RNA sequence: UGUAAAUUUAACUGUUAGUCCAAAGAGGAACAGCUCUUUGGACACUAGGAAAAAACCUUGUAGAGAGAGUAAAAAAUUUAAC
RNA sequence: AACUGAACUCCUCACACCCAAUUGGACCAAUCUAUCACCCUAUAGAAGAACUAAUGUUAGUAUAAGUAACAUGAAAACAUUC
RNA sequence: UCUUACUUUUAACCAGUGAAAUUGACCUGCCCGUGAAGAGGCGGGCAUAACACAGCAAGACGAGAAGACCCUAUGGAGCUUU
RNA sequence: CUCGAUGUUGGAUCAGGACAUCCCGAUGGUGCAGCCGCUAUUAAAGGUUCGUUUGUUCAACGAUUAAAGUCCUACGUGAUCUGAGUUCAGACCGGAGUAAUCCAGGUCGGUUUCUAUCUACUUUCAAAUUCCUCCCUGUACGAAAGGACAAGAGAAAUAAGGCCUACUUCACAAAGCGCCUUCCCCCGUAAAUGAUAUCAUCUCAACUUAGUAUUAUACCCACACCCACCCAAGAACAGGGUUUGU
């Protein structure tokens, strides 16, 4: 039974799980885009979002600095968090990362995902795009919308 | 070995089939199987069960006549048995003698 | 339930066999033949 | 515990060829509109993703040469500039990474 | 031949518009049924001995303590009636059973996730589709027109009800958890045998009897709790306070019916029949109905004098 | 097996014997060795028997071919197209005569299990039995428990 | 398979379709004996009185 | 008397760890599907019957038949007034 | 009062053609040799002369089974770092 | 008493690689009866569309070792001895 | 039958069955006043304790209980466990033997394998039993002592099925030591009326009553949106939700 168990069992135990997630998050902060097994990226994505919130507290908040010191194993990334990543998201309340599934890994056929911090300088991922508003179905719905708006104003 | 021994069963089952079919045909005329076979013999009719089964299927008018004949001979038997010897032999009960 | 001890038709306790009407008639039919044999062997 | 009897090929075919054992046909395959190669609806196109990764690797190699050592992440934003381009007004104060090629059409300058 | 879903082909602009459109239609359809007695209701017969009325479908909100005037503490389960409507009536002749049946549905669900046959059924009814539909055996005099809303005040404090729901699903479980077997000792030399069934049958029969208790899937089956007292009714939020616990997890749907236990037979003489019509009701009911023995939140502290 | 082999119904070739009898054996082809010991009995059959057998069967064309062979054979062909090859290796003259006469009398149909020892196209003269053959009819053909003129 | 061709009904009612396909009714195997109240006075008169009861017996 | 075997001569092998049934007995407990002798039968060869069935009953000599007459062959019973 | 019912008996045709150990007899696959034969044989003389079974010997391939079991710390520019 | 929770391993699913004992043939049900005396396979009944995956250990007198106990063999060997 | 092996005591685990019934139900008799008993008929749904010594089955003893039933199931069950005993190889004591060695003796120690091919089975869905307290009542009964039954009320234990408000182990949840629910019948006999047998007679006489359930009802019940995501659903599969698909 695992009702309401929100965390995965990975690595060699609870501590190793955190270390595994921390190394992934450190890679993400440096490179701003990484690929890893889908389950591990999904697990880490929550931490990557919350790290930005701590970064927004500022480098003078001692609690934020301690959190960043633990989670960033390469200390040159701590200035980047407080001075680059957190200011970039100053005008957002969330949704700092995007996660997309990529083809299965070659060796072990593991399900894979790419995760990146939005607003990076890297070439854009081939994001999925919704159908054009000019398609047959979308035009028929646009007509229905136009018709409903005209009847309400009357 | 099965093929060899089956030759006995084939003959046995064929005769069982003829008896079943004759029984059905006889019952359609209100006669039980033993009454038909027994009384036909008493009329010196030596038709075997294979032919009797064939007649029931493909010559139903001849079979009804045979059923009627057996029934007639059966009734003559009862009349004779009830009598004390006063009555002469039944018309269909007379046996043709050979020498 | 209703088991017969050991083998059915041997030993101390056996399955009971009963004499049917036709078994009786069969025996009497052969008794009559032998009785007549006695007669024809008397002269 | 060991098998009491050899299992016949008739029995084994029933087990091995049961529909549960067969590979199921996939109905979620489609053509990538950008490149024309095949993709699954919920998964990124393998061809397009590889193209993006290859350019991403070239840019990262250039970033390495500029940093020139471990533990040298900058404290400013970065922009990638291709041959024939110059820093915009919104690219001032940012680390410039220069690529010796023409801007890919799918890489829109922002 | 490739599968599709409702918003697969919709553009960025049309997804919000479609969501708003279908949502508004759902709300409008529910509001159009709020006056059953002004919309050609079926005959409202008086209650007679031997009559069986319809029940409800409710969602299990959680549990809460209440105290009685004698000082005793009773925990209760809150059951909220969420968009409960009569759906179908089947006459005694066509039911294949001894009694007529009335189908009730509960909780609105998305139309984008239901089979076409179900959607056309609800289209003719003029209601949004329901998550769960249950069948209530009723007497002919208790028939209600399809589309009539049902409310928590259908039940009254002091009544006893039976509640049926799917138990919490525990998956594949061993004999110890599933059947309460003792298992085997932890030490004194037991070899890889601590939670096992032990012997499963005798040697003679050389087989295992049907029905033998063994490891297997536990829970996730329908169970019924009988003889639960209705302590309180909140008419504003349509919540029924029932004594004790009911099967299922929080936020599951439960079938609530008048208790069939012999001691509670023929106690519906004073209950709404065939059901409670708030629109028909001459005097609006208070926001809370209480059983006479319940300590109401605003009552003075108990004193034993 | 019977189950492991084919079967057929008793039959004839072109209703043979109905209007006239036609011998179905049409051709006989012998292969005798001049010197082989296994053909000694076949050589004696060709010297005194084959000529008299041909006189009796003018509708059968006999082809005697003397050639080197270890196994002398007779091949019988019938009007229906059947071909039958029978070895006469080391057979006596009387044995060969018996075999050849048997081939002359056969129809050429397959010598396989015959399902029935009889055949007829007119099994019934009075009408084949059906469930109503011996059932009486009722007034107005009314069924059991059927109300008339309601 | 034979049991599928058997149609049992507890009372006189038979479905209309079943009734329309009926061909022949089989005679009942057991002759139902008549109750004493079903005998006609002709039958009762035909059976002789077998004994003379005493005139002074209360019965 | 009805029958066709018999002894002798020559030359060998295998069998010499036995079962039930009826009958006369012994041992045991007038137990054993028990043990030991005697007379006979059957089995260890066929087929049918006794539910299945080595040992009970019917029956043996060999093939084909889509004939026929038979053999053994089915369990009967129902009760206390004065 | 009969009928059913065997490999018993009759019927048409045919006949050496239903016991362990053992014993007598009639044939015979293939091989080599003598002489024949010459699309595969004949008369003889010979012999390492015939395999549904020895927890047989050797080889092949199944079954159990695609089962038990086995393996590579993380990201990245493959430099490096954690 | 009287068990419960969590972690790791194993586990199950995907991918790669891929053993062993075992195996007369199997189209491999339950009950009572029978029987070389404890039946999936016989008699009488009942049951019964087909085929996976996961568990279980009541039966297949389950697998493994030509019982080491016991007796037998004019079969051995170690030891002791008037 | 089995020695080319059918694993041998007691215990653990899970129990299937018989009734010749230990407790609970219904009755007849009594040297049955009552309270307790004894005996027999009927009843197998349900139940039938924890401990000290002993390897023990038993037995004795302590404390309870409505009662601590008798048996069968390869003296049920070791491919589920245990190994104290018993019954290998070491050793000691008493006894026997010239010795080797031995004994129904005692005593210390002494390896319990198996990855499940087949059969079978893996929610017989849902009516409950019992003790005690109060009351009846210090009543019926009885010289006294003693002392009920039926009805009624309450409170518990066990069993079955669920649940997490609080407590507790714990903490998006799983749990008990916690809480909630739990509903029909039992045929042995006792009596009328009334023939054979003009009284009588409860009747394998016709018949009437105690005296009976089609066990009641309850639960379950509509389905190619379904690529994908989430889940109180779950080994896989399946199932629920997505109007919660940046
Ligand atoms: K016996
Ligand atoms: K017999
Ligand atoms: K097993
Ligand atoms: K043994
Ligand atoms: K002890
Ligand atoms: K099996
Ligand atoms: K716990
Ligand atoms: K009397
Ligand atoms: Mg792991
Ligand atoms: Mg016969
Ligand atoms: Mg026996
Ligand atoms: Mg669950
Ligand atoms: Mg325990
Ligand atoms: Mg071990
Ligand atoms: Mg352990
Ligand atoms: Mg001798
Ligand atoms: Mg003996
Ligand atoms: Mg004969
Ligand atoms: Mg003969
Ligand atoms: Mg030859
Ligand atoms: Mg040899
Ligand atoms: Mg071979
Ligand atoms: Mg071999
Ligand atoms: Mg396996
Ligand atoms: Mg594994
Ligand atoms: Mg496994
Ligand atoms: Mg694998
Ligand atoms: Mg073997
Ligand atoms: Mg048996
Ligand atoms: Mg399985
Ligand atoms: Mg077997
Ligand atoms: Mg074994
Ligand atoms: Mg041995
Ligand atoms: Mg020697
Ligand atoms: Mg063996
Ligand atoms: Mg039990
Ligand atoms: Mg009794
Ligand atoms: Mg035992
Ligand atoms: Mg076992
Ligand atoms: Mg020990
Ligand atoms: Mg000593
Ligand atoms: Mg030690
Ligand atoms: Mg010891
Ligand atoms: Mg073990
Ligand atoms: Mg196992
Ligand atoms: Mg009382
Ligand atoms: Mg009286
Ligand atoms: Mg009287
Ligand atoms: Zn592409």
């Amino acid at each position: 039974i695992s009702h309401g168990r929100v965390f995965r069992r990975m690595g060699l135990g609870p501590e190793s799980r955190i270390h595994l997630l921390r190394n992934l998050l450190t890679g993400l902060v440096r490179h701003e885009r990484i690929e890893a097994p889908w389950a591990r990226v999904d697990e880490m994505r929550g931490y990557a979002e919350k790290l930005i919130d701590y970064g927004k507290l500022g480098d003078t908040n001692e609690r934020a600095m301690r959190m960043a010191d633990f989670w960033l194993t390469e200390k040159d990334l701590i200035p980047k968090l407080f001075q680059v990543l957190a200011p970039r998201y100053k005008d957002q309340t969330g949704g700092y990362t995007r996660m997309l599934q990529i083809p299965n890994r070659s060796l072990d056929r593991a399900k894979m995902a790419v995760i990146e911090y939005k607003g990076n300088c890297l070439p854009p991922l081939p994001l999925p795009r919704r159908d054009s508003h000019l398609t047959l179905l979308n035009q028929l719905l646009q007509g229905l919308r136009q018709d409903l708006r005209q009847s309400q104003e009357a | 070995v099965k093929c060899t021994k089956a030759r006995y069963l084939k003959k046995k089952n064929m005769r069982t089939l003829w008896i079943n079919r004759i029984t059905a045909a006889s019952q359609e005329h209100g006669l039980k199987y033993p009454a038909l076979i027994g009384n036909l013999v008493k009329c010196q009719v030596e038709l075997n069960r294979k032919v009797l089964a064939d007649l029931a299927i493909y010559e139903p008018k001849t079979f009804k006549s045979l059923a009627a004949l057996a029934s007639r001979r059966r009734h003559e038997g009862f009349a004779a048995a009830l009598g004390d010897g006063k009555e002469p032999e039944g018309i269909f009960s007379r046996v043709v003698q050979y020498h | 339930r209703g088991r017969i001890p050991g083998r059915q038709w041997i030993g101390k306790h056996r399955r009971p066999r009963f004499v049917s009407l036709r078994a009786k008639q069969n025996m009497i039919r052969r008794l009559e033949i032998e009785a007549e044999n006695h007669y024809w062997l008397s002269m | 515990a060991a098998p009491k009897n050899r299992r016949t090929i008739e029995v084994n075919r029933c087990r091995r060829r049961n529909p549960q054992k067969l590979i199921k046909v996939k109905n979620n395959i489609d053509v990538c509109p950008e490149c024309g190669h095949l993709k699954q609806k919920h998964v990124l196109c393998a061809y397009c993703y590889e193209k993006v990764c290859k350019e991403t690797a070239e840019i990262r190699r250039q970033i390495g040469k500029q940093e020139g050592g471990p533990f040298k992440a900058p404290t400013i934003e970065t922009v990638v500039l291709y041959t024939g381009e110059t820093p915009s007004e919104q690219d001032q104060g940012k680390r410039i990474i220069e690529r010796d090629r023409k801007r890919p059409s799918w890489f829109t300058q922002n | 031949k490739s599968g599709t879903w409702w918003d697969e082909h919709l553009s960025e602009e049309n997804v919000p518009f479609i969501k708003q459109l279908v949502s508004d239609e759902d709300k409008a359809q529910l509001a159009s049924k709020l006056c059953p007695l002004k919309d050609e209701p079926w005959p409202i017969h008086p209650w007679e001995p031997g009559s069986f009325r319809v029940g409800l479908i409710a969602l299990k909100l959680g549990m809460m303590p209440l105290w009685t005037k004698d000082g005793q503490k009773h925990v209760v389960t809150l059951l909220q009636v969420q968009d409960c409507h009569v759906l179908k009536y089947t006459s005694k002749e066509n039911c294949n059973g001894k009694m007529a049946t009335l189908s009730v549905g509960g909780k609105t669900v998305s139309r984008f996730r239901k089979a076409t046959s179900i959607l056309e059924f609800y289209r003719e009814l003029g209601l949004p589709p329901k998550q769960t539909v249950k069948i209530f055996n009723i007497t002919d005099n208790a028939a209600i027109k399809p589309g009539t809303p049902l409310y928590a005040a259908h039940f009254r404090p002091g009544q006893y009800v039976d509640v049926t729901a799917k138990t919490i699903g525990k998956g594949f479980q061993g004999v110890m958890k599933r059947w309460g077997f003792k298992g085997q000792p932890a030490t004194h030399g037991q070899t890889k045998t601590h939670r096992r069934p032990g012997a499963v049958a005798t040697g003679d029969i050389g087989r295992v009897w049907p029905g033998t208790k063994m490891p297997g899937k536990m829970g996730n089956i329908y169970r019924t709790e009988y003889g639960l007292k209705v302590w309180r009714i909140n008419t504003k939020h349509n919540i029924i306070y029932v004594n004790g616990s009911v099967p299922g997890h929080k936020n599951c749907l439960v079938k609530v019916k008048d208790s069939k236990l012999p001691a509670y037979k023929d106690l519906g003489k004073n209950l709404p029949f065939p059901t409670y019509f708030p629109d028909g009701d001459e005097e609006e009911l208070p926001e809370d109905l209480y059983d006479e023995n319940v300590c109401q939140p605003g009552a003075p502290s108990i004193t034993f004098a | 097996t019977a189950r492991g082999t084919p079967s057929r119904f008793l039959a004839s070739v072109l209703h043979n014997g109905l209007g006239r009898y036609v011998q179905q054996l049409q051709r006989l082809s012998f292969s005798v060795s001049r010197d082989g010991a296994s053909s000694r009995g076949a050589r004696e059959f060709v010297e005194r028997e084959v000529i008299d057998f041909a006189r009796r069967n003018p509708g059968v064309v006999i082809y005697v071919n003397s050639r080197p062979c270890c196994v002398p054979r007779v091949v019988a062909e019938y009007l229906n197209g059947a071909v039958r090859e029978e070895s006469i290796h080391c057979k006596s003259v009387e044995e060969i005569s018996t075999l050849v006469q048997k081939l002359a009398d056969q129809s050429g149909l397959d010598v396989i299990r015959i399902r029935k020892p009889f055949h007829t196209d007119n099994p019934s003269i009075q009408g084949q039995w059906h469930p109503f053959t011996n059932k009486p009819t009722t007034f107005r053909g009314l069924r059991p428990r059927e109300v008339q003129d309601p | 398979t034979m049991m599928e061709r058997l149609h049992l009904f507890p009372d006189e009612y038979i479905p209309e379709d079943i009734l329309k396909n009926l061909v022949e009714e089989l005679p009942q195997p057991r002759k139902i004996p008549k109750r004493l109240d079903e005998y006609t006075q002709e039958e009762i008169d035909a059976f002789p009185r077998l004994w003379t009861p005493p005139e002074d017996y209360r019965l």
